[PDB]
């Protein structure tokens, strides 16, 4: 299954939860990064955030973090405060993602 | 001297978890927490912790420290309870 | 004053010693304590050499390749507060690989004088004994020849300077 | 039952060697012409030409692919004493599936003057190394550690293993104690040499690639190399493809400190020598899961081995070239 | 060790010296790192049994340690033993 693309659902839903089950998570992180790399392919928001904290990565979280800081330089400012503001606001991933989530909030602030 | 502890903290790792490994580590001798030498016990911890590597994780050691810091108190509430209610059980 | 702050910061009993010492003594005692980025900013400002906190990078790296994990750990501390901020791969908790990008990104954005830090840095490590990492041998190959030679008659190394001018 | 027919592709000049995809439906060429072309096999069972392009102007050879994973490039090998990489760019977002894509140069291999053996890819755990190797016997590992330039290729390693290298093989580690092992097998164009396969090991105390141990016994050209896939065991086995068939098996004895300093305590045991070819073979290759075999040769015969149960390989499917495949034997799941 | 047992200890009270004080000061360093060694020491079975190694070619057996056998003496019968309950009469 690491040669094979999964483009389907409940099977990949179901490979997940038997690889969690069985406590190994390297193929797991394998696949997640190449979902992450997907999304970022189309610059998504959620779905790159939630498959950034399935993974527990870090040079894609860096990568995506210097792209959100270059669109909100290309734009001025950052509308899409809301959109990353699901998952997080208490777990801490990094230093530089603790402070992309606390300068987004000091927006309203 | 009952003295309340606290409940389940630290979201990164499991309390479950931390629990498991203490009761398999350290054994009943004459109190009912698992407990034997608490300062071999928290280097054992803090060397658990630290294996842990981390490259965007350094500013987490203060939190890592504090928590610590936290399953000791809460340890020593435990014995401290425990070493009263055992004495009034005795008389 | 700065300095003199930083070093009571950690230890606040050498209040005096820190302001009658000189800046050769405030960067050493900075390179013992693990800060090369203030030793070398210090250094920068007096407008001195960087040939002291070279010589303790040289001595860190080496105690990283000699030891295990343990020295690893114990380094990390003092190795994350050198703003390891590069552009590399994932999964990379190395205290080797940490330093070697250190390292790297210092030479980028501070070139040496006329190359003295490198023959430096060749003498610290031929004092200890360890073969020069393969990434640096390219480079030094690229970049010189004879100096190379000049120096391998310090160790006594024979087949390699027979090789090189080969 | 299957439609077999008696010309194929369209390269009207010797066709070299093609290759796939891991994920499929995408294949290449190799051939003579000086173009190589891109094939896409769709799903109704037709794979038209999707593209055609120039490369190299002194005979392409190999051509390797790589997961989508980690980039989508291809580097082929050719003649003309130089390499170069391609890769397939696509431009706008995702609103009509992909939108149009186009074959580009990011980088060209550098550090190549002789005649290119292999400049395959390596395995991950501790990075996604490139070999790049010649007819000289020194062999480069580059890195890439910018995620966002192509272009770049650090040098961490340099290794000089003598002699005139031709095939490398790699083994990747089973768990987070072990490290990657290198198989080199030598063509110096002369069976009076003694020595041909080298082996090459991750050193933690040195942090480069010292020779582990040597194999005295095959002085013939060696022509391709095979190591089994890991399947979370210690030992290993090797296919060595020369002028026979050779099947070795590597087990371990002493992988500890003090008792294997530098060099590592491993026995080597001719588990298959067969030679019922009655010529020489050329290139040798394993199954995905590391239970078929098939080869080649210059007489225009292809011979495909299964495993057994013994850890032996014996002849299931030959196939003749020039003339027609005799036999028939399926044995089905 | 046996050399500071034999060669040492059991000739160091043979011995004559310029005055009293160099027997104690001999053994208050003899006690002074025997008891720094146990400290170090500690018991494991790992080390009771013959680990075979490879060195130069040979397979040669793990020796057994040097405390195991010293504290083997001690509580069969030990001449150091019998000089350190003389020091202590004598104290």
């Amino acid at each position: 299954m690491e040669r094979i693309p999964l483009s389907t659902e409940k099977k990949a839903l179901k490979a997940l939860r038997i690889c969690e089950q069985r406590q190994m998570t390297e193929q797991v992180r394998s696949i997640c990064k190449t979902m992450a790399m997907q999304s970022l392919c189309n610059r998504r928001l959620g779905s790159a955030l939630s498959w950034s904290i399935r993974a527990k990565d870090a040079a894609f979280a860096t990568l995506i973090s210097d792209r959100f800081l270059k669109e909100y330089c290309e734009r001025g400012n950052f509308t899409d405060l809301d959109l990353i503001d699901n998952l997080g606001s208490a777990m801490l991933l990094s230093d530089r993602l603790t402070f992309l989530g606390k300068y987004r909030e000091f927006h309203r602030m | 001297s009952n003295e309340i502890p606290e409940p389940l903290q630290l979201d990164f790792f499991d309390r479950s978890q931390i629990e498991q490994v203490i009761a398999n580590c350290e054994h009943k001798n004459r109190r009912g927490q698992t407990v034997c030498n608490v300062k071999l016990l928290h280097r054992v911890l803090v060397a658990e912790v630290n294996a842990l590597q981390g490259m965007a994780a350094i500013g987490q050691r203060p939190l890592l420290m504090e928590e610590i810091n936290t399953i000791l108190q809460y340890v020593v509430e435990r014995n401290k309870l425990l070493q009263c209610l055992h004495a009034k059980r005795h008389a | 004053a700065q300095t003199r702050l930083t070093l009571a910061k950690h230890n606040p009993s050498t209040a005096a010693i820190a302001g009658s010492s000189a800046a050769e003594e405030m960067v050493a005692l900075l390179v013992q304590a693990g800060l090369f980025d203030t030793a070398i900013s210090l250094c920068q400002t007096f407008k001195l050499g960087l040939t002291s906190i070279f010589e303790g990078l040289a001595c860190k790296c080496i105690r990283l390749q000699q030891g295990g994990e343990a020295a690893q750990a114990e380094a990390w501390e003092w190795l994350a507060a050198n703003q390891l901020a590069t552009v590399i791969t994932t999964k990379e908790s190395s205290a080797t690989d940490e330093a070697w990008r250190l390292m790297i990104s210092y030479l980028d954005k501070y070139e040496s004088k006329n190359t003295l830090y490198h023959h430096c840095i060749i003498n610290k490590l031929l004092s200890h004994g360890v073969p020069l990492p393969n990434w640096l041998i390219n480079r030094y190959k690229a970049m010189d020849a004879a100096e190379l030679l000049r120096l391998y008659l310090k160790y006594d190394l024979l087949e390699e300077a027979a090789e090189l001018v080969l | 039952m299957f439609v077999a027919r008696s010309i194929a592709a369209d390269h009207k000049d010797l066709i070299h060697d093609v290759s796939f995809d891991f994920h499929g439906r995408r294949m290449a060429t190799c051939s003579s012409d000086q173009s190589v072309k891109v094939w896409d096999k769709s799903e109704n069972g037709n794979w038209h030409c999707t593209a055609s392009w120039k490369t190299h102007s002194g005979s392409v050879w190999r051509v390797t692919w790589a997961h989508p994973e980690f980039g989508q490039v291809l580097a082929s090998c050719s003649f003309d004493r130089t390499a170069a990489v391609w890769e397939e760019i696509v431009g706008e977002s995702n609103d009509k599936l992909r939108g149009q894509s186009h074959w580009v140069k990011r980088t060209t291999l550098v550090d190549s003057r002789t005649s290119v053996t292999d400049v395959k890819f390596a395995p991950k755990h501790m990075g996604l190394m490139l070999a790049t190797c010649s007819a000289d016997g020194v062999v480069r590992i580059y890195e890439a550690p910018d995620v966002m330039n192509l272009s770049q290729w650090s040098l961490q390693h340099e290794i000089s293993c003598k002699l005139s290298c031709s095939c490398i093989s790699w083994n990747p580690s089973s768990s987070r104690a072990h490290s990657p092992m290198i198989a080199v097998g030598s063509d110096d164009s002369s069976p009076n040499i003694m020595g041909k396969v080298q082996i090459y090991e991750y050193n933690e105390n040195t942090r480069k690639y010292a020779k582990a141990e040597t194999l005295m016994s095959v002085s013939d050209p060696v022509h391709d190399i095979a190591f089994a896939p890991n399947l979370g065991r210690s030992f290993h086995i090797l296919a060595v493809a020369t002028k026979d068939v050779r099947i070795f098996t590597m087990k371990p004895l002493r992988k500890e400190l003090s008792s294997s300093g530098g060099v590592t305590k491993f026995e080597i045991h001719t588990v298959a020598q067969f030679d019922n070819h009655n010529s020489q073979v050329w290139r040798v290759s394993w199954n995905i899961t590391g239970t078929v075999l098939a080869s080649s040769g210059d007489d225009g015969t292809v011979r495909l081995w299964k495993a057994n149960y013994m850890d032996n390989w014996k002849c299931i499917g030959v196939l003749k070239g020039d003339g027609n495949p005799v036999g028939n034997s399926y044995q089905g799941f | 060790l046996q050399f500071l047992r034999d060669t040492v200890f059991l000739r160091y009270r043979t011995r004559a010296y310029r005055r009293a004080a160099e027997k104690w000061e001999v053994a208050e360093a003899v006690l002074d790192v025997f008891y720094k060694l146990l400290k170090d020491y500690e018991p494991q079975p790992e080390d009771f049994v013959d680990q075979y190694v490879e060195l130069q070619g040979e397979e040669r057996v793990a020796f057994k340690p040097p405390g195991f056998s010293l504290m083997h003496h001690l509580l069969n019968e030990s001449p150091m033993l019998e000089l350190c309950l003389s020091l202590m009469e004598e104290g």
